[PDB]
């Protein structure tokens, strides 16, 4: 089954670094395009950055443009979001959503409250 | 909020391991067995002449 | 009056070894005309898609062509092996219908088929109300009318002439211009009708022809500086034939009373090449029609085998 | 025997589908998108399950689909949708908090391989609510590319800068990757909102008949 | 507390994960690598079906084998005669978008849905004579994506609220709920034997739900994104889905796994529909790439390709007797291929 195990969040003091790891498992990683997408306390979900199948193309929000580094290692079969420089105002769940589809460039209902293709997510909190 | 959700999942997957499961070998027999009986009954597997056919 | 009952046509050669030459250029040249003709209103007829507007009178575009090709073509392949020349007067007359009676039909329908180029780019939220289906087989049905007529008030006359002069025509195929200097009585009122019906209407439909172009290139005057020169190109390629069939017209019909030598050179082009023309200008160009027939080509292999 | 009773009946269905083939043709249909935030409907109701809306403009029906009874999830049912002349797309440009989730929306629907025919009439209101933000939330906060541009709104130049910004920014996503994408600054009061969509989808069908006569 | 339940949901899902591969001794396609191949299955066109003025979604034979009810987004349900091409009904739609169909086993009624979330039913054997609703089933909360009539007077539909329902069409309200599903619920199929039915979704997982019951008898999973189709093996044992990972599986009930996938490096492309012929040696799937395949169920082997659609083919099934494959499409145009 498509499943997604994150891991790395915990407390960290404001201005720090962090590393989250997503763990993919039951589907085939280099053909989706992995998104990461966070939800703040009392807050929708709100998206962060995407990386294409190859990892060629990489899109952030405008909110940690410059401070948030999205990758993927398909040969390990994992996605990595390094976080610098963090915020009072990035604390948040943060999951690893999924592209519903391959091979389409087109990431649609990854901030759903319900989608599917998502971990269940790690919280992160300074 | 999410606590009947989970607890909803839990129950389902307790009732779903809790179930008589045959062997894949038993379950493949059975397809390959009912295929077999069935090919002779089968007009796509096997074209059909025109006399009989009301597709012509 | 003791009427001329064969007339002796001089063909485009007097040597032997040029007339075998030519006899395979227009043998050639018929063959093509007919199956490229024939293939296309096939298409046109079979492919479910290809039923807009546009589509059917391109159809009948195409089975006009065919007829007009059909009486000088092969009257002229069998001239050409053969030693004797003769045509009878008979033979004459009814030349003169068929080829003036299609080509009337040709112009209106050329008409008719630049007014929906101009209904379709600058009326286009309109132009599935005005060009409607009720409206396409009314237009073609009146362009064939029209065409009619327009060899009806030619031939009335022509039938009535008295002949004593000598058997020749200077030209491969029959026409007014020759004929009217071979009869007896004074025809200045069909030399008249002549320049008036087929002359100045030839005249008037290129004008309606050339308006079409302009308007639509000065309508799309605000678009990509890139994309214009696609739409300059392809509507130079439309003018270029449209002169072949026009222009021979207005030179000839403009002039019945006198002829010259390069009168034949000039006659050509309408009665044999320009058919030729319209089947690949009209259609190649259009990306549709190339995987239409690639469908049915590549179905065609299989049918003995299903 | 009934052979030729079914063929009268096949006839007047047929009859019966020319005639629902020239009402189809006739009207143009099309589908509204938004978030719950954004306002279209004042837009769907400016011109007056699925809310729809028949506004007769210039004497050419357009029947658009504002699509409100389904769920967040959009993945399949937006298939639905290939068969409009157009996607009108409302954004709130006043909302920034929501504008990226309006820009990956956008993305989504310009690449979707099902929509990859269908121009996107961009409206984005709520001008005045974005210019007295301006005026008074910083764009930059929100989007760093901001802060390095200039323009390519006559009470001030910020707020045309702000507002071209959003519209640059759609159009990159648009022309970043058949289909054309025909943003507009509309206000929640404007009265020229059908005009508009009038001109683009005539603009849509004069390039998609273009490509038909291969002139293009 | 959440973090244990998690853990305990966890360890269910190992456990399951463990029996179905201490039960997986073998697998279909090495028991299935001594019979014969198919070999190539070339289909024909021999009827093609048009009055169609948009896409068509729908579409379901009736057990006459003859007539067939689809439906295009025009807001039209035309049942057919495939055998002499008659159009039997044109019913206009309230509601433009359709998204299901479906025929009657006795085939007086006919249903049908998509964005309007209702399940309209309509009468093909009225007293008047002309063709009016029946019935019009409310209750569910997203788009109607499939129907299946058990009979005359009960109905079980999938909709994209992640739910199905089985309604009485004489009362008109849900007779029982199904949820479980996370994502829209895009297709279902109901068994030989009318009891259980499975419903497979967005959320690459199927359901095979009893119809007395209500609760989900067993999922099934492996599939690797939203299954768009789903049909029962012939015998009622197995069904195969189709998904938009481009890759069908097959999954039998009483082994609850996987027993097979068929997919291929040149296809890379969704699934929208999937049918069984009547023996369920050939898997018929409709894919994205215009053109559906028939994949030997027994043995992967791709052993047709129907190829005659040129737009999404967006429906398929099979006739109750075998006889024909319609395989409504995007274009259009259903075609009948024997």
């Amino acid at each position: 089954q498509v499943q997604l195990q994150e891991s790395g969040g915990g407390l960290v003091q404001p201005g720090g670094s962090l590393r989250l790891s997503c763990a993919a498992s039951g589907f085939t990683f280099s053909n989706y395009k992995m998104n990461w997408v966070r939800q703040a306390p009392g807050k929708g979900l709100e998206w962060v950055s995407d990386i294409s199948q190859s990892g060629a193309s990489i899109s952030y929000t405008g909110s940690v443009k410059g401070r948030f580094t999205i990758s993927r290692d398909n040969a390990k079969n994992t996605l990595y979001l390094q976080m610098n420089s963090l915020k009072p105002e990035d604390t948040a769940v943060y999951y690893c959503a999924r592209c519903p589809a391959p091979f389409t460039r087109d990431c649609f209902d990854v901030t759903s409250t319900t989608y599917a293709y998502r971990g269940q997510g790690t919280q992160v909190t300074v | 909020a999410s606590i009947a959700q989970a607890r909803k999942l839990v129950e389902q997957l307790k009732m779903e391991a809790n179930i008589d499961r045959i062997k894949v070998s038993k379950a493949a027999a059975d397809l390959m067995a009912y295929c077999e009986a069935h090919a002779k009954e089968d007009p796509l597997l096997t074209p059909v002449p025109a006399s009989e056919n009301p597709f012509r | 009056h003791s009427n001329v009952t064969e007339f002796i046509l001089l063909g485009l050669t007097q040597s032997p070894e040029l007339q075998l030459f030519l006899f395979v250029v227009f043998l050639l040249f018929y063959v093509a005309t007919v199956l490229g003709n024939l293939l296309i209103v096939v298409t046109v007829t079979s492919d479910p898609h290809l039923h807009s507007p546009m589509y059917f009178l391109l159809a009948n575009l195409s089975f006009i062509d065919i007829c007009y090709s059909s009486v000088t073509a092969p009257k002229m392949i069998v001239d050409l092996l053969s030693e004797r020349k003769t045509i009878s007067f008979n033979g004459c007359m009814t030349q003169i219908f068929f080829l003036h009676f299609f080509g009337g039909a040709e112009m209106f329908l050329l008409v008719v088929m630049a007014y929906d180029r101009y209904v379709a780019i600058c009326k286009p939220l309109h132009y599935l109300t005005i060009m409607n289906r009720r409206v396409c087989v009314l237009l073609v049905a009146v362009a064939w009318v029209g065409g009619f007529l327009h060899s009806i008030i030619q031939l009335a006359f022509i039938v009535q002439l008295p002949f004593c002069g000598p058997n020749v025509i200077d030209s491969f195929f029959c026409d007014l211009p020759p004929v009217l200097k071979l009869a007896c009585t004074d025809t200045y009122v069909l030399g008249l009708l002549v320049i008036a019906n087929s002359g100045l209407i030839s005249l008037l439909c290129f004008l309606l022809l050339l308006i079409s172009y302009v308007v639509i290139l000065v309508s799309l005057r605000s678009h990509s500086s890139e994309g214009r020169s696609k739409a300059l190109s392809t509507c130079t390629s439309h003018i270029t034939v449209v002169i072949l069939f026009f222009g021979p017209c207005i030179f000839i019909y403009t002039r019945p009373f006198t002829t010259f030598p390069m009168d034949k050179f000039v006659a050509v082009f309408y009665t044999v090449i320009t058919p030729l023309l319209n089947p690949l200008i009209y259609t190649l160009r259009n990306k549709e029609m190339k995987a239409a027939m690639r469908k049915l080509w590549s179905r065609k292999v299989i049918s003995s085998r299903k | 025997n009934e052979e030729k009773a079914q063929r009268e009946a096949n006839k007047k269905i047929e009859k019966q589908l020319q005639k629902d083939k020239q009402v189809y043709r006739a009207t143009h249909r099309l589908l509204l998108l938004g978030a719950d935030n954004s306002g279209k409907s004042t837009i769907v109701k400016q011109m007056r399950g699925i809310f729809e809306t028949k506004f007769q403009v210039d004497k050419v029906n357009f029947h658009m689909f504002d699509v409100g009874g389904q769920r967040d999830e959009r993945r399949k049912w937006i298939q639905c949708f290939n068969d409009v002349t157009a996607i009108i797309f409302v954004v709130d440009s006043s909302d920034y908090n929501r504008l990226q989730e309006a820009l990956n929306l956008f993305k989504s629907i310009w690449n979707n391989r099902w929509l990859r025919t269908i121009s996107v009439i961009l409206f984005l209101n709520k001008q005045d609510l974005l210019a007295e933000k301006v005026l008074a939330s910083k764009i930059e906060d929100y989007f760093p590319e901001f802060a390095r541009y200039t323009t390519p709104p006559g009470e001030d130049p910020r707020v045309t800068r702000a507002k071209y910004f959003i519209r640059d920014e759609f159009l990159r996503i648009s022309t970043a990757s058949r289909h054309y994408c025909y943003p507009h600054f509309t206000c929640a009061v404007d009265t020229e909102n059908a005009r508009r969509i009038f001109n683009d989808c005539r603009d849509i069908i004069q390039r998609m008949h273009l490509r038909q006569y291969e002139l293009l | 507390e959440l973090d244990q339940l998690r853990q305990e949901a966890e360890q269910l899902k190992n456990q399951i994960r463990d029996a179905r591969k201490a039960c997986a001794d073998a697998t279909l396609s090495q028991i299935t690598n001594n019979i014969d191949p198919v070999g190539r299955i070339q289909m024909r066109t021999r009827r093609t079906l048009r009055g169609h003025l948009a896409k068509i979604y729908a579409m379901h034979w009736g057990t006459d084998s003859r007539l067939l009810v689809s439906a295009s987004q025009d807001g039209k349900l035309i049942i057919w005669d495939s055998y002499t091409t008659n159009k039997v009904h044109a019913i206009p739609l309230r509601s433009s978008w359709v998204m299901t169909c479906a025929y009657a086993p006795s085939g007086n009624y006919v249903a049908c849905g998509g964005l309007d979330n209702i399940c309209s039913i309509y009468n093909l054997k009225t007293r008047e004579g002309n063709v009016r609703v029946s019935r019009e089933l409310a209750g569910h909360t997203g788009y109607l994506s499939c129907c299946r009539f058990l009979d005359d007077n009960q109905i079980v539909t999938s909709s994209g609220d992640t739910t199905c329902a089985l309604w009485d069409i004489e009362t008109g309200q849900q007779t029982t709920t199904f949820t479980g599903h996370t994502g829209d619920v895009m297709s279902l199929s109901l068994a030989p034997d009318t009891r259980l039915f499975v419903s497979g979704a967005c959320d690459a997982s199927a359901k095979l739900w009893d119809v007395r019951e209500g609760m989900c008898r067993q999922t099934f999973t492996g599939h690797e994104s939203d299954i768009n189709a789903i049909c029962f093996f012939p015998n009622g044992n197995a069904f195969a889905t189709g998904s938009d990972d481009a890759t069908c599986r097959l999954f039998d009930l009483r082994a609850d796994q996987e027993l097979m996938t068929y997919s291929h490096d040149n296809i890379i492309c969704g699934i929208t529909s999937v049918s069984f012929s009547k023996s369920g040696r050939l898997l018929l799937a409709g894919y994205d790439d215009f053109n559906c395949n028939v994949w030997d169920a027994l043995k992967a082997d791709r052993a047709g390709v129907l190829a005659g659609h040129d737009n999404r083919v967006s429906c398929l099934g099979v006739t109750d007797d075998g006889m024909a494959v319609a395989t409504g499409s995007w274009d259009s145009f259903l075609k009948i291929w024997n």
